[PDB]
RNA sequence: UAGCGGCGAGCGAACGGGGAGCAGCCCAGAGCCUGAAUCAGUGUGUGUGUUAGUGGAAGCGUCUGGAAAGGCGCGCGAUACAGGGUGACAGCCCCGUACACAAAAAUGCACAUGCUGUGAGCUCGAUGAGUAGGGCGGGACACGUGGUAUCCUGUCUGAAUAUGGGGGGACCAUCCUCCAAGGCUAAAUACUCCUGACUGACCGAUAGUGAACCAGUACCGUGAGGGAAAGGCGAAAAGAACCCCGGCGAGGGGAGUGAAAAAGAACCUGAAACCGUGUACGUACAAGCAGUGGGAGCACGCUUAGGCGUGUGACUGCGUACCUUUUGUAUAAUGGGUCAGCGACUUAUAUUCUGUAGCAAGGUUAACCGAAUAGGGGAGCCGAAGGGAAACCGAGUCUUAACU
């Protein structure tokens, strides 16, 4: 029972090179090339997954961190005064009111300086 | 498409370092 | 076991060992694989790098050549010839012991009769040998696949349905598995239904 | 083809009740003036094979 | 029905294929291991080697010898000795009941149990318990 | 298994049992009786088979379509729905198929009847000599000279002859069995260059024979020898009249044929590498496995009028291919120019373990027979009893004079 394996094998070369699609040279053409650009891809991917929350975080620091000494405290003694006052505010959303709404942020960090006095 | 070679090549001073 | 039937509605006695006892799955299937097996014949082979017409002298020098080491032109990684593990004739029948042959067949017939697929009746008989007068007889019993088992096989009956496909007449002893299984329905005359106890015992 | 037994060790185990094999001791054979009595007393009957190559000898004779 | 037929679980397990992809797990050298004699195709080890030291096979000595006698003798249980003929039992008429071979010339009778019909034992010979047991059962011994 | 064996690697019987098939004779010599059976060769006659062949059943209307054998509806044949062909899938269109027949002439086989040649039956006798055996050197028997029987032979010797001789595994005695030194003999057995039919969980053009195409050809070698590549228009050539550009070209555009000409012979389908034209976006102050996360702008479409999708992607964080081999590789260690196709744990017989199925102190047959995957066949194998080197004993046995 003698099995050909063009049909599979133009299959699975298919399928990688269409999520090769947009690379450069032959790392979109050839498969040789293009499963070693896939593989990469994925990880990279994987790993990107993880460094991106953590740009993120550094990113809504360093927009509190400007905004906070703005209004005349820094970062550290700001996020120090929210937790001695039990405000359970994010970076997130902390960044977010900062770059929308100044009066909110007004507010916050005069209720971190107050708790911290 | 075979073309055997058939050339044979000097024998250069070995490295022999 | 009682097997009733549909025409004389006569009485029939049969050990229901035979015929009442449990669908053993597992059983059936080996055997039912196993007659499979057996159908084939195993007619193919190949020619492996010692039979490839060809000659064993080395295509090019071991050392020099800036190409793969190379040993013959018959190599299973060359271009026409090789085949590396070709294939012989070999008997792929398989061993099944008797009594495992006897209690698959045992099981078949029981689930048949379960499933109400196994009708009895009296002498099943043709006239003539004509396959128009066996097609009537079956119509009007609505029956269309059958396996038609006679105690005694005679020639009327069997050119009867030599052209008919969906019907098969057959003896007591030569009463294989899978024509039970394939087949809708089986129709046993009481002759035939007797020689099976005898041979299944 | 039917295995091969290995002569050489059918002629120095016999197979027992439990799978067990047994042999004969290895050093009464000659030189035995210097040896005390009790140690050649003690090779006199026969032992039980090892564990450790107890699978040596169900390979060299599979059929006894 | 026939396409409904299925075998009982765990009959079959579908074998080993080596070499067959990273996921499959036994591929590159189908799990046996890098480079060495074992690893090449064709390799390995008769039967007995210990690598170069003198094998057990040979550091033992060889003793006994093989006794023809013992192969023209044959041990006779209580069990089946009931179930020869009637109720006569002698070196002849074994063989009809095939119980101890053509060749075999000699016999014995070990206490194997259950024997109820009382049986006459001609030429053979009965142990220690054999005697006893037949005799409750009602047999007899004589040469 | 018993044995053989640097007792290593390995080699490996016989007796006996079950089957297939069975057939026994002649000369070494005279007499009586002499076609007296059986054989071989040539004529006649019957039967059968081969070499040419003959007949061989039964369907129409509508729908789709280039064309129906398809769908729908209603019929008939079948001792013929085995196959092949026919404009898509035919039991009923064709060739066939089951079945029933056919031979002027030449032939193989089994019989009866003629001729030719050796040859029945009985009595008596005879009954294979440089041979058997032996010494020396080798070989064959599972048996390697070992305690080595048996057979064959190069060399040198050498009986008895039936009141005799051979063998029975050194050898001797007693018993049992057979009669060498002369021959003939079908059956069961081995194989297929070749012929016919049939079959295939065999291949389907890098496969299958090296060869599907006038292939062992082209081609290579002084020679022996080595040894390719290359299948597909369409149902039917209906293979493109004619016109136009061009060199009375090539190639092309029309026209026509066709269901289809991106089916036009460079001809079914027509993938990938590779090479081009068009459109959108990006790119000429910016350094590196070329991606990934974030991300403005631009161009297209969608509902809503805010986004969602598609493509591109300035700028920015992180980021030195894969495989192999290694303590360890971006390594400047190995391998790969790319694409497509092919390319590596198989098969047979034994043995052990696990799962599963049947039967169970029982389980199971092999060859073979079998109108046969059935049923027969229990020869045999494994198991229920072990201990001992063995005789032998036996739920015990061995060890020892004997066991606390």
């Amino acid at each position: 029972a003698r099995v050909k394996r063009g049909v599979i094998a133009r299959a699975r070369h298919k399928k990688i090179l269409k999520q090769a699609k947009g690379y450069y040279g032959a790392r979109s053409r050839v498969y040789r090339v293009a499963f070693q650009a896939v593989i990469k891809a994925g990880q990279y991917a994987y790993r990107d997954r993880r460094q991106r929350k953590r740009q993120f975080r550094q990113l809504w620091i360093a927009r509190i961190n400007a905004a906070a000494r703005q209004n005349g405290i820094s970062y550290s003694k700001f996020i120090n005064g929210l937790k001695k006052a039990s405000v359970e505010i994010d970076r997130k959303i902390l960044a977010d009111i900062a770059v929308f709404d100044k009066v909110a942020f007004t507010a916050l960090v005069e209720k971190a300086k107050a708790a911290l006095a | 498409n075979n073309r055997p070679v058939y050339i044979p090549r000097p024998r250069p001073p070995h490295p022999r370092l | 076991m009682e097997l009733v039937l549909k025409d004389a509605q006569s009485a029939l006695t049969v050990s229901e060992t035979t015929f009442g006892r449990d669908f053993n799955e597992a059983l059936v299937h080996q055997v039912v694989v196993a007659y499979a097996a057996g159908a084939r014949q195993g007619t193919r082979a190949q020619k492996t790098r010692a039979e490839v017409t060809g000659s064993g002298k080395k295509p090019w020098r071991q050392k020099g050549t800036g190409r793969a080491r190379s040993g013959s032109i018959k190599s299973p990684i060359w271009r026409s010839g090789g085949v590396t593990f070709a294939a012989r004739p070999q008997d792929h029948s398989q061993k099944v012991n008797k009594k495992m042959y006897r209690g698959a067949l045992k099981s078949i017939l029981s689930e048949l009769v379960r499933q109400d697929r196994l009708i009895v009746v009296e002498k099943f008989s043709v006239e003539a040998p004509k396959t128009k007068l066996l097609a009537q007889k079956l119509k009007d019993m609505a029956l269309e696949d059958v396996l038609i088992i006679t105690g005694e096989l005679d020639e009327n009956l069997f050119l009867a349905a030599r052209n008919l496909h969906k019907v098969d007449v057959r003896d007591a002893t030569g009463i294989d598995p899978v024509s039970l299984i394939a087949f809708d329905k089986v129709v046993m005359t009481a002759d035939a239904v007797k020689q099976v106890e005898e041979m299944l015992a | 083809p039917k295995i091969k037994t290995v002569r050489g060790a059918a002629k120095r185990f016999k197979k027992t009740g439990k799978g067990g094999f047994k042999h004969k001791h290895a050093n009464l054979r000659h030189i035995l003036t210097k040896k005390a009595t009790k140690r050649k007393r003690h090779l006199r009957p026969k032992a039980m094979v090892s564990k450790g190559d107890l699978g040596l000898v169900i390979a060299c004779l599979p059929y006894a | 029905r026939l396409n409904t037929l299925s075998p009982a679980e765990g009959s079959k397990k579908a074998g080993k294929r080596l070499g067959r992809g990273i996921g499959s797990g036994l591929g590159k050298t189908g799990g046996r291991g890098h480079k060495g004699q074992k690893s090449r195709s064709g390799g390995g080890v008769r039967r007995g080697f210990e690598g170069g030291q003198m094998p057990l096979y040979r550091r033992l000595p060889k003793f006994g010898f093989t006794s023809r006698k013992a192969a023209i003798t044959a041990e006779i249980r209580l069990s089946d000795l009931a179930k020869v003929e009637g109720g006569v039992v002698d070196l002849n008429t074994l063989k009809a009941a095939n119980i101890i071979g053509i060749q075999i010339e000699f016999a014995k009778v070990i206490l194997a149990g259950e024997v109820t019909t009382p049986v006459t034992v001609r030429g053979l010979r009965v142990t220690k318990g054999a005697r006893a047991a037949i005799e409750a059962a009602g047999g007899k011994i004589e040469e």
